[PDB]
């Protein structure tokens, strides 16, 4: 029992975040195109500074 | 007079007094109470009312897994069966995973005390500071105020530092500490009435406001679970839901679930809030509290009591059942509680109202679970934010209305989906219920805040401050992000809000610019800490007396003060006063010389530069005084002493003008005979360097430890210039044509004795440090011979500055049009091991209001209590700003 372990996911407080400094290179598959996640994350980094 | 009018006037007085007394009765029984500020920290990453609004509007469920950093054996305290000690069947619940996080250094609490401190106290302290900041009130300036603190809390059993452990866990301290750290003086009472604790406290706070016992109050609650005892023991009777979701008013309602949180409201009387120009968010119109009394067991609701408290709250508010648009129902999610609450709401509210305007019922507990004592107050915060946005958020986990209660009447409807709130024909109104386990019910009625310029000052300074540099950078970043999501806010309103409604901390910074294109980049540069042209930074000094320096020749340039004559009215008035005082013994108008009109003499002439410099310097000093920077001393330099004397009260304006004008005129025969030269050497080296020339030259002034000025004949001066070139000394030649502070002045001695004749010296209101003597001088000793000695004997500015530093003076302000003694003062300061700071007012080619505000901002940054009320006006729109950026650290007791 001394050598028993388990992986888990600790909940944690949401970080306040900061400003997205500089330019960020987002790379996306062509199959996805502009669908769900890519456009929204692009918008999020756009408003992040 | 006829008896008819005689008694009619008495009738008028009597009925006016009757109206006043009746209005006083109305405002003493039930006055509307303004919620001028709110703060909250709730599950789901919520740390502000805006965060709560974002959570509820998006319909996000904050229920999550148990904390793992609290020493809980979360793996070994879950089994499915509902009957076992130390085990619970609930996987998830609302939590504050940053509950242990606390900025101990901000409140002066040591880490060891903080570790032995209840998390409820820490959360309440932070939430109270945030609430005061959000109300437009500086929390530091509330010290000594009659402010009450009513808090709902319970003893949750959180447990060199033996003393801290006692007061750090008593529930009575949970409110008291708030009034001790902030220095409040109103009553501090910790209420404990189970789930109704916070809302009940708010009701009590309203009474404390209505009797006049308080001018402001903190009404709120806090709930923390340091141990899982609320989950293991309470689950024995299947009280909690299996999945842990509080299904409010739903057929799947099969229990409740606990949740941590904190929520406070800074509340003030509506009339008082209106008088002080505070932003009113909502208006508590009426409240009521009662008890279930006889009921089917101690822990069981009674519909009759809920109807009674709802009706009592409505009567106290003076509002009808149909007047309320929505209700924040308690909605515990229990199978037995929910139908009782629905029946009470239907009987009380949904009885007589239009069929097309049913009462909308929601529950915050569907989003975050049963927040506990802090629930009820947290509820009103939701019902405030929606009331600000005109949108009623939907209640989650409602597959359909529960069939236990009959919705056939149709007057009450659940918020299955968001509903737009009408804003026509009456203010938006709502209700909140906080029915408690112990039986104490509580209902509160909220009403929409009632509907409520000056010219924009140019180059309004934006002030920022914090306890530490990292906190300052966080403040700058937070302000930048807040301003980014704002449609072109007025810069002057932001400046006023930052200057007045925020505490000045140690590490300070300022942004002064005349255009709204550099402020954003400047805020960014402050955020990452890089320097910027319009950014100023510094560390204020806790103690230190102020000094006004008055340099003599050197600080002149064409057009100086020209812009202030138009922009600044006070400067124009002071210049006009000096002009009137100076017209007697001068053959030109000062205003023409300053404005540079055609025909007026230039600054090349000796007889006009000293009067003009004197007037400009006096006006600038009085302008500094007008902004609240009252000097604790003054110091001069040759002619500047005269100006200093006028600020010391030794000489009237007429006497100072007479002295400076006639003394300048008496220097005219000296033109072309000699001159001055400034060289960088100590006093001894300069003195022994002039020995070959003997009596021809003299030490005109000792500005600093490695800066001196020697005056003498032109032949001697340019003979010594080549000697200095041989020795390699930067003997800078001062552009003058007169060798004052030398022997030649003796040739005009009688004339200067006539120049100062007729004056009436007086004792000095402000101390004056004479450069001639090197120590403070009596105001009555400034006779004609003193002025002759000042023109003749060498200036000892370095020794006088050293004496000033020794006496405990730290802020040196040069009131010139351009700094000339900043280098010497800094050299003296750094060669003494003193933390004094030097500032100037204007600079070459920069004399508009922008430069004046830059100088004021720099002075404030160094720690001078500049009165920003004069600069930025008395009152503006209450612009809202982000709260302080706390630098939290984890403090928690190990098992």
């Amino acid at each position: 029992d001394d050598l028993r372990y388990k992986v888990t996911w600790k909940p944690t407080a949401v970080a306040d975040g900061a400003s997205a400094t500089g330019t960020w290179l987002v790379v996306v598959p062509e199959s996805l195109a502009g669908g769900g996640w890519p456009v929204v994350v692009a918008r999020a980094v756009d408003q992040a500074g | 007079v006829t008896d008819s009018e005689k008694v009619a006037e008495y009738l008028r007085r009597a009925t006016l007094d009757l109206r006043a007394a009746r209005q006083r009765i109305r405002e003493l029984e039930s006055e509307p109470i303004a919620i001028i500020g709110m703060a909250c920290r709730l599950p789901g990453g919520v740390d502000s009312p805006e965060g709560l609004w974002e959570l509820v509007d998006s319909g996000t469920d904050a229920i999550a897994g148990f904390p793992l950093d609290r020493g809980w054996d979360v793996e070994g305290m879950y089994d499915p069966d509902a009957e076992a000690p130390g085990k619970t069947y609930v996987k998830e619940a609302g939590f504050l995973y940053d509950a242990g996080e606390f900025d101990a250094g901000f409140f002066g609490i040591s880490p060891r005390e903080a570790v032995s401190m209840d998390p409820q106290q820490r959360l309440m302290l932070e939430a109270s500071w945030e609430a005061f900041e959000r109300a437009g009130l500086d929390p530091a300036r509330q010290r000594g105020t009659a402010t009450g603190v009513f808090v709902g809390a319970t003893a949750t059993g959180y447990v060199g530092a033996e003393g801290f452990a006692i007061t750090g866990n008593m529930t009575a301290v949970t409110s008291g500490r708030i009034s001790y750290t902030l220095g409040l003086q109103g009553p501090a009472v910790t209420i404990d009435t189970a789930c109704s604790s916070s809302l009940v406290a708010l009701h009590l706070a309203c009474q404390s406001l209505r009797q006049g016992e308080c001018t402001t109050a903190l009404a709120g609650g806090v709930t923390v679970m340091p141990t899982p005892t609320a989950f293991t023991e309470f689950s024995r009777q299947r009280g909690l839901a299996p999945d842990g979701r509080c299904k409010s008013f739903a057929a799947a309602a099969d229990g409740t679930n606990w949740a941590e949180g904190v929520a406070v409201l800074v509340v003030e009387r509506l009339s008082d809030a209106r008088r002080n120009g505070h932003r009113v968010l909502a208006v508590v119109r009426g409240t009521a509290i009662n008890q279930d009394g006889a009921s089917n067991g101690l822990s069981a609701p009674n519909d009759l009591a809920q109807e009674r408290v709802i009706r009592s709250a409505l009567d106290n508010a003076g509002l009808t059942a149909s007047d309320v648009d929505a209700v924040e129902a308690h909605g515990t999610g229990t199978t037995l509680g929910d139908p009782i609450e629905a029946q009470a709401l239907l009987a009380a509210y949904g009885h007589e109202r239009p069929a097309h305007r049913p009462l909308r019922v929601g529950s915050l507990k569907s989003n975050i679970g049963h927040a506990g004592p802090a629930a009820g107050v947290a509820g009103v915060i939701k019902m405030v934010m929606a009331m600000r946005h005109g949108v009623l958020p939907r209640s989650l986990h409602i597959d359909e209305p529960t069939p236990q209660v009959d919705w056939s009447s149709g007057a009450v409807t659940l918020l299955t989906e968001p509903v737009d709130w009408p804003d026509s024909d009456r203010p938006r109104r709502a209700g909140v219920s906080a029915f408690g386990i112990s039986g104490t019910n509580a209902h509160v009625i909220l009403e929409q805040a009632p509907t409520q310029p000056a010219p924009p000052v140019p180059a309004a300074p934006w002030l920022l401050s914090a306890k530490t540099p990292a906190a300052l950078r966080a403040q700058a970043r937070r302000l930048h992000t807040h301003l980014a999501r704002h449609p072109h806010p007025d810069p002057t309103d932001i400046a006023h809000a930052l200057a007045t409604t925020r505490t000045p901390h140690e590490h300070r910074a300022a942004l002064v610019t005349d255009d709204h294109g550099t402020r954003g980049p400047a805020l960014a540069a402050l955020a990452e800490g890089a320097p910027d042209a319009c950014l100023i930074s510094g560390t204020a000094l806790s103690k230190g007396r102020t000094v006004f320096v008055f340099p003599g020749q050197g600080s002149q340039w064409t057009g100086m003060g020209r812009e202030l004559l138009h922009t600044s009215p006070e400067f124009a008035a002071y210049i006009a006063e000096c002009e009137t005082a100076l017209n007697d013994f001068v053959d030109w108008s000062l205003t023409d010389v300053l404005r540079g009109t055609e025909g007026a003499p230039g600054y090349d002439r000796v007889d006009v530069v000293q009067p003009a410099l004197f007037a400009v310097m006096v006006s600038l000093a009085r302008l500094w005084q007008h902004h609240g920077i009252h000097p604790d001393a003054v110091i001069g330099h040759s002619q500047g002493e005269i100006a200093a004397a006028h600020i010391a009260g030794a000489l009237s304006l007429q006497d100072a003008a007479r002295i400076v004008a006639l003394r300048s005129q008496a220097l005219l025969p000296l033109a072309g005979l000699g001159g001055m030269t400034s060289l960088a050497l100590p006093h001894d080296q300069a003195l022994q360097l002039i020995q070959p020339w003997g009596q021809d030259l003299s030490i005109a002034s000792v500005n600093g430890p490695h800066s001196t000025v020697v005056s003498g004949t032109t032949h001697a001066l340019d003979e010594l210039h080549t000697t200095c070139d041989t020795q390699g000394v930067r003997a800078r030649r001062i552009p003058v044509d007169y060798a004052s502070h030398s022997a030649q002045v003796e040739s005009i001695r009688d004339t200067v004795l006539q120049a100062a004749t007729g004056i009436n010296p007086q004792p000095t209101t402000i101390p004056l440090y004479s450069t001639v003597t090197g120590q403070p001088i009596d105001g009555t000793q400034l006779d004609a011979d003193y002025w002759y000695t000042n023109l003749r004997h060498t200036v000892r500015f370095e020794e006088t500055t050293r004496a000033l530093l020794g006496s405990g003076h730290r802020h040196f302000i040069e009131t010139t049009a351009h700094p000339v003694l900043a280098l010497a003062l800094e050299e003296t300061i750094e060669a003494t091991g003193s933390d004094a700071r030097v500032t100037g007012t204007l600079r070459r080619d920069h004399g508009d209001l922008t430069q004046l505000h830059t100088a004021l901002a720099t002075a404030w940054t160094h720690g001078i209590d500049v009165d920003w009320t004069a600069v930025l006006g008395d009152r503006r729109t209450p612009f809202e700003l982000p709260t302080y950026a706390f630098q939290r650290q984890r403090y928690w007791l190990e098992p």
